[PDB]
């Protein structure tokens, strides 16, 4: 499943963190604002409309089930987006589901419109050539500042299996 | 792997000592298994973070922390 892959990948957090970029992050991945924001009371503000109710604490900290809220939301409105991309779509469409949830991961962590920019993989998908597609993933620079997960993505997408996750 | 104290603590306490944590951890295996991958270890957790690999190191009893490495530069 799409929550059992992203927990790996993303890990589990029920406090606000920051992540590589400076973004205030918690749950499975789930970015509270887009900005590079520190300012506490204005992160909670915005914490608090997400989950629905009041967050206090510096930091304060959300429950699990709350943080399986918000990924279920993040999930959702993802996979909304990834069919709908006029250049993404298509490619989702034409893959197994192995290789859909490689898309998938992908969009959760750079977004679609990251996605998109892997002109070269997603025609190599397209047109069923996995090896090019292997290759374009693991050329790009996103492979060489995640490596770890661009691994385990791009095996998916060679293979068409869920073996490099262990499944 | 699995630990009850490392998993709640790493999921609610500041992120600093728990990214100091799961980095020592994570180098200590390095070390005693790989040595020679250091050096990338290192660029991936500066490039690539290190806080989400909290769940697979303290959350997972079905994951062995020995593959941490291959967890972090991939396939060795």
């Amino acid at each position: 499943s799409m929550a059992e892959m992203l927990r790996r990948d993303e890990g589990l957090r029920l406090k606000v963190y920051w992540d590589t970029e400076g973004y205030p992050t918690i749950g499975i991945g789930h970015l509270i604002m887009k900005q590079p924001v520190r300012d506490m009371a204005q992160i909670n503000k915005v914490l608090s409309k997400q989950v629905g109710r009041e967050i206090t604490g510096n930091p304060g900290s959300i429950t699990m089930e709350e943080a399986t809220t918000l990924f279920e939301r993040d999930l959702a409105d993802m996979q909304r987006d990834i069919k709908s991309h006029s250049k993404v779509g298509p490619v989702w469409q034409a893959v197994n589901r192995s290789r859909q949830m490689a898309l998938e991961n992908m969009a959760f962590q750079m977004g679609v419109g990251g996605v998109a920019k892997f002109n070269t993989m997603l025609t190599a998908m397209l047109a069923g050539d996995w090896e090019k597609a292997y290759k374009a993933g693991r050329d790009s620079l996103w492979y060489q500042q995640t490596k770890g997960r661009a691994s385990r993505v791009t095996m998916i997408i060679l293979t068409g299996n869920l073996e490099s996750y262990g499944v | 792997g699995y630990d009850k104290d490392l998993c709640e603590w790493s999921m609610t306490a500041d992120q600093t000592e728990v990214e100091t944590q799961i980095e020592a951890d994570i180098m200590n295996i390095v070390k005693r298994d790989r040595p020679e991958m250091k050096a990338e270890v290192q660029k991936q957790l500066k490039s690539g973070g290190v806080m989400q690999y909290n769940y697979v190191l303290y959350c997972d009893k079905n994951f062995n922390n020995k593959n941490i490495i291959a967890e972090v530069v991939g396939e060795l």
